[PDB]
């Protein structure tokens, strides 16, 4: 329990400087790479990603 | 020759960046203010003393830090196409 | 020691490696090691220095044959002063332990209890003071009164 | 320049206000602290003077500062009824000396008496081995009515201070018709 | 007129350390200063201070002498640092004021109409909360004496803002915070009849002392009045106190009832919980 | 030359005094004078914390007043410490408090007066209460860019002053500046009495006072404020009595949450300080 | 120090906040919540309290940066 309160810092900076994004999956690609599509912003196309 | 000096001491206050406006959406608490920018995004700050907390009010234009964002300075009203709508003139009368 | 070792903050974490470090260093004791395992992986940087000091002492005069970790533990004290992403403070120990393990051409060790039954107080003394070597640097000489010979010597009588 | 702070003390006792001063004893001494004022401002730009009433319970109007404005205002309108205390009237002066800034400059003090006063001769002579002890060196001045000849207050000054001292003066005005800024002419001239 | 004071610990504390700054110089008497608040109702309260030089000659024993220019300066650079800080009075730090103090509050009441004195204590002791607040005022007497100007007691609490709780509750490092609900009612429990106790005793001591030596007045007559008030309640049964016993505990009634009906659910959910999670998981593993 | 480990000894005085002068400026950056003793290079003391007036200019080199200073000074001086200025502190109210070109064209002002000057910056903001916060910086010499900058000895405390890094903008003033260790110093007599004052507060005066108002609450509107517990117990309860065979329906405990779960404890906790503070009647209204 | 700890997760970020538009949580500890900004973003969700204010849209205030709820 005194861990999770050290976690939370840690997690939280990781999120700081850019949080993370939520993408939308327009089409995958040979390369293993995945093209993604983001709401507000123009279309990307973005790598394995291991897990 | 002393008049420019004086124009110079008041580049020193120019050194102070202009504020960024804002609305008063509500206040949550003293230290928590729900504001808005005239840009859209919407923020919860606090606040120095100088203000009266009664005069804020919802829906109100305030000026915001740059860092802070928070007010410091407030104004009413204002509007650009006003002025320009009672700039019309017209002899007569006659 | 082994759950004060779990200690939340680092500071008891470092004692607590040096306990298992100092009392240890005359036994191959293999629980102490594993202790000592996940010491090193800590983010805290100070307390992954403590590690390598404590198995340091841990393996002095003992060579792979004695425990299976010896070589997994060289290669991180090399790996770790090689790599510049991580810190001044933790690869200062690293080649320190280096040290340690070598001491004296790997020919001597250091001996807190004679087979007498009475312990040594020049290593005790010295490696007391060396506890704190950030606090003052030349205190890191005193350890060097710790060092004793192991050797069988058959000499006769006079010279 | 010397270096010291002098203590002014303003006689508001209830026998000043008689006019046998010209034209009374109110404008005589307040025309004296004039006089003192500005020639400590000639003397040293360093010195500062505050004053004290002596009469019913001592105060201090004015702080010990380098300028007199405060001081010529509280001449005005001070309302001079009261009974003379004088024990308590050199104490009060060491007291705001010992808050003073300045331990280079020497403690002095002038006092203006004119009216009796009950003071026994032991708690004098008391004051007198204590100022020993302490340094100050007090100027009196004596103004207004007394015992004929003042005794008491003549012989404390003698006792206060000896060897030399070099020191301290008391003038005692000679009961005649004159005016105050021709009194002021021998003790402004020489100690 | 004014009820109640609020003393911030960082002015409390600008009381002390000016303490530490004539206490190596010494030598005698006790640290006296003016007293800044800030009124924003009829509750008072204090923010900062300034330390003043005093002096008391003993001869002369009543004889109390400030520095006024010193006064104004230094309230002026506060003025200037802070628009909303003012004078509300002036403080000690005793540990018991003097005779002499009268004067004192009528010398500077030119600056403020009502001037607040405010004991303190730099030697935490006894018996409870420190300091002390007095007022000025004049209740005259039904003798017809003069005027008597005597001090009343204000009742004093220590408080803060904001910025001044964080330094504060942050240096302590000493005691658990607060905890509400468990030790923390139950120690100020404790508190209420120690600090009844000894109070009432040191008082009551007095009170059997007042008569043999301290005479006069002492009594009269403000003594007796309140001595027969203290004889207005015995105070017990008969009667109806006979009858609050047992709606007292049929206010226990619901409440252990609702007790016991809770401690069956906090057993409920974890034991049936934790057996699951105990055996089942366990024999997934071996 | 000589370059090491630094340490600032603070005084429960000082840091009070920073964090007052630092909220009353909120936004608005303000401009503090630290007052204490340099005792060699390695260690720094900080004994008082004054106020410096606002400017309408603001934070700037000129913005200390040097007949402002002298005057000061004299209250200093006829104080029992007359001890030599040392550095100065400013508030960074909004955001990460580092140091702008506007601190470093100060820096180099007090430099050349005093061989060390700690620049120290407070904040109430990065903090509720508990944090230690404030925060110490120290200029690095520029031209000193041609040799080795890279000191000290005894590095634990630089270890641990130089982490947690913290983000970007922290680390952007790792070049031309070097923060310096804080630790608190007692003083722990005023310390004591300092945790009383607060905890005493919370306390009534006669201490008889306030419990027997409580007590004269223990019967108000209490039965009706159990009345709310009670009210409180039945709405809870039998919605949390169709959890138990709502979990025969997710088996078991899978997310979920409702709720509209346990806040049984708070109640009993209320109960409990009802009946405690009721329990102290038959012992105060009895003798 | 686990009340002490507490205070060290109310502690940031205190003052001041930008609100947000909740959206949902796609599972304990992280959440997907849309920002003032009008972008969705993948963000941690407070240690302290995951669970009565969540609701399936509410206007949630987030620090400047790390978007994190409070
Ligand atoms: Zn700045």
């Amino acid at each position: 329990l005194n861990a999770k309160v050290r976690l939370l810092r840690e997690e939280l900076q990781l999120l700081q400087e850019q949080g993370s994004y939520v993408g939308e999956v327009v089409r995958a690609m040979d390369k293993k790479k995945v093209l993604v599509k983001v709401h507000p912003e123009g279309k990307f196309v973005v790598d394995v990603d291991k897990n | 020759t002393k008049q420019y000096e004086k124009s110079e001491n008041d580049l020193k206050a120019l050194q102070s960046v202009g504020q960024i406006v804002g609305e008063v959406l509500k206040q949550l608490t003293e230290e928590k203010f729900i504001v808005k920018a005239t840009n859209g995004p919407r923020y919860v700050v606090g606040c120095r003393r100088q203000l009266d907390k009664s005069k804020l009010k919802p829906g109100t234009r305030v000026a915001l830090d740059m860092t802070t964002l928070t007010i410091m300075r407030y104004l009413p009203r204002e509007v650009d196409p006003l002025v320009y709508n009672m700039s019309h003139e017209d002899p007569g009368n006659v | 020691v082994s759950l004060l070792s779990e200690s939340y903050n680092p500071h008891v974490r470092y004692g607590a490696a040096m306990a298992l470090g100092i009392c240890c260093a005359g036994t191959g004791n293999k629980e102490a090691i594993n202790l000592l395992e996940p010491m090193t992986n800590d983010p805290v940087n100070y307390v992954r220095q403590g590690a390598l000091i404590a198995s340091a002492l841990i393996m002095i005069q003992q060579t792979e044959i004695t425990c299976p970790k010896v070589n997994q533990f060289r290669q991180l004290y090399s790996k770790v002063i090689n790599d510049k992403h991580d810190d001044v403070m933790a690869k200062f120990g690293a080649i320190l332990a280096q040290g340690i393990l070598d001491a004296g051409g790997h020919n001597v060790t250091i001996s807190l209890q004679s087979r007498t039954g009475h312990t040594h107080m020049p290593s005790v003394v010295g490696v007391l003071v060396f506890t704190q070597f950030w606090f003052w640097f030349p205190l890191s000489h005193f350890l060097s009164l710790a060092y004793t010979p192991t050797c069988v010597i058959g000499l006769n009588k006079d010279l | 320049m010397v270096l010291e702070s002098t203590m002014v003390c303003v006689d508001n006792s209830e026998y000043m206000r008689n006019g046998d001063f010209l034209p009374t004893r109110l404008q005589a001494q307040q025309d004296a602290v004039n006089i003192v004022c500005h020639s400590k401002t000639r003397s040293n730009p360093e010195n500062n003077v505050g004053l004290i009433t002596l009469a019913n319970d001592c105060e201090v109007l004015t702080t010990l500062t380098p300028d007199t404005g405060r001081i010529l205002s509280k001449l005005h309108t001070v309302q001079p009824k009261g009974k003379i205390t004088f024990c308590t009237g050199i104490r009060v002066a060491h007291l705001a000396l010992k808050h003073r800034q300045g331990k280079n400059h020497k403690m002095r003090i002038i006092a203006f008496v004119g009216s009796p006063v009950e003071d026994n001769e032991k708690d004098l002579v008391k004051l007198a081995k204590r100022l020993k002890k302490e340094k100050v060196n007090v100027d009196i001045i004596n103004f207004g009515e007394e015992e004929v000849n003042t005794e008491k207050l003549t012989a404390f000054v003698n006792t206060l201070n000896g060897k030399d001292g070099t020191g301290s003066h008391l003038v005692t005005v000679p009961p005649g018709p004159s005016l105050a800024d021709a009194l002021i002419s021998s003790p402004i001239l020489a100690g | 007129a004014v009820q109640k004071v609020v003393v911030h610990p960082l002015v409390l504390l600008s009381v002390v350390d000016h303490f530490n700054r004539i206490g190596k110089v010494g030598n005698q008497k006790r640290v006296v200063g003016v007293l800044l608040g800030s009124w924003q109702k009829k509750v008072l309260d204090v923010s900062n201070s300034f330390a003043v030089p005093f002096d008391e000659d003993d001869k002369d024993d009543s004889v109390w002498f400030l520095d006024h220019d010193y006064l104004e300066n230094m309230y002026g650079m506060f003025k200037k640092v802070n628009a909303r800080e003012r004078i509300v009075g002036w403080y000690h730090t005793g540990p018991k004021l003097h005779k002499n103090d009268i004067a004192i509050n009528e010398l500077m009441k030119r600056y403020c109409p009502n001037s607040v004195l405010v004991i303190i204590d730099v030697k935490p002791k006894d018996l409870g909360l420190p300091t002390e607040a007095y007022i000025s005022v004049e209740e005259v007497h039904d003798d017809g004496t003069p005027t008597s100007k005597t001090f009343e007691h204000v009742t004093s609490e220590i408080g803060a803002e904001e910025a001044e709780e964080v330094g504060v509750e942050h240096l302590l490092r000493d005691i658990k915070d607060t905890t509400v609900g468990t030790l923390s009612q139950r120690i100020t429990n404790q508190v209420h009849g120690l600090k009844g106790l000894n109070s009432k005793l040191l008082d009551i001591r007095s009170y059997l002392e007042k008569v043999a030596t301290g005479k006069l007045p002492i009594n009269h007559q403000i003594i007796y009045q309140l001595q027969d008030v203290f004889n207005l309640l015995p105070d017990v049964s008969l009667q109806e106190f006979v009858k609050a016993f047992y709606l007292k505990t049929n206010d226990q009634m619901v409440v252990v009832y609702l007790a016991s009906l809770i401690r069956s659910v906090v057993a409920l959910h974890n034991l049936i919980n934790n057996k699951i999670a105990n055996r089942d998981a366990e024999k997934k593993e071996g | 030359a000589v370059d090491t480990a630094e340490q600032v000894y603070i005084s429960s005085l000082a840091l009070l005094k920073m964090l007052k002068h630092g909220r009353a400026g909120v936004p608005m950056e303000v401009m503090g004078l630290m007052l204490g003793e340099f005792v060699d290079d390695y260690t720094v003391r900080v004994i008082d914390v004054f106020a410096m007036p606002q400017s309408g200019t603001g934070v700037s080199v000129e913005a200390v007043d040097p007949v402002f200073q002298a005057k000061m000074l004299d209250m200093l001086k006829q104080t029992g410490r007359p001890e030599m200025v040392v550095g100065w502190y400013h508030s960074h109210p909004g955001f990460g408090c580092w140091l702008s070109g506007v601190d470093i064209n100060t820096q180099q002002s007090f430099e050349a007066l005093s061989e060390r000057a700690v620049a120290v910056v407070v904040d109430p903001i990065q903090s509720v209460k508990g944090k230690v916060v404030i925060d110490a910086f120290r200029l690095i010499n520029a031209n000193m860019m041609v040799l080795g900058h890279e000191p000290r000895q005894t590095t634990s405390n630089l270890g641990h002053l130089n982490k947690p890094s913290i983000q970007a903008l922290i680390h952007g003033l790792n070049r031309h500046y070097y923060s310096i260790t804080i630790n608190y110093r007692k003083n722990e007599l005023e310390q004591k009495m300092l945790l009383n004052l607060h905890k005493k507060s919370w306390m009534e005066g006669l201490t008889l006072q306030d419990y027997s108002e409580h007590c004269k609450h223990n019967e108000s509107v209490v039965k009706e404020m159990l009345e709310l517990a009670k009210n409180y117990n039945k709405a809870v309860e039998e919605e949390d009595k169709m959890t138990p065979e709502q979990l025969a329906i997710k088996n078991v405990g899978k997310q979920d949450p409702k709720r509209h779960l346990e806040e049984h404890v708070d109640v009993l906790m209320t109960s409990n300080i009802v009946q405690c503070l009721a329990a102290m009647l038959d012992t105060v209204v009895f003798k | 120090e686990f009340l002490h700890a507490q205070e060290e997760v109310k502690r940031i970020q205190s003052i001041p906040l930008v609100i947000g538009q909740f959206l949902e949580a796609v599972d304990q500890n992280t959440a997907i919540v849309g920002s003032t900004t009008g972008s969705n973003y993948y963000v941690r969700i407070l240690s302290t309290i995951d669970r009565e204010l969540l609701k399936p849209n509410a206007s949630v205030a987030l620090h400047k940066h790390s978007n994190a709820l409070v």
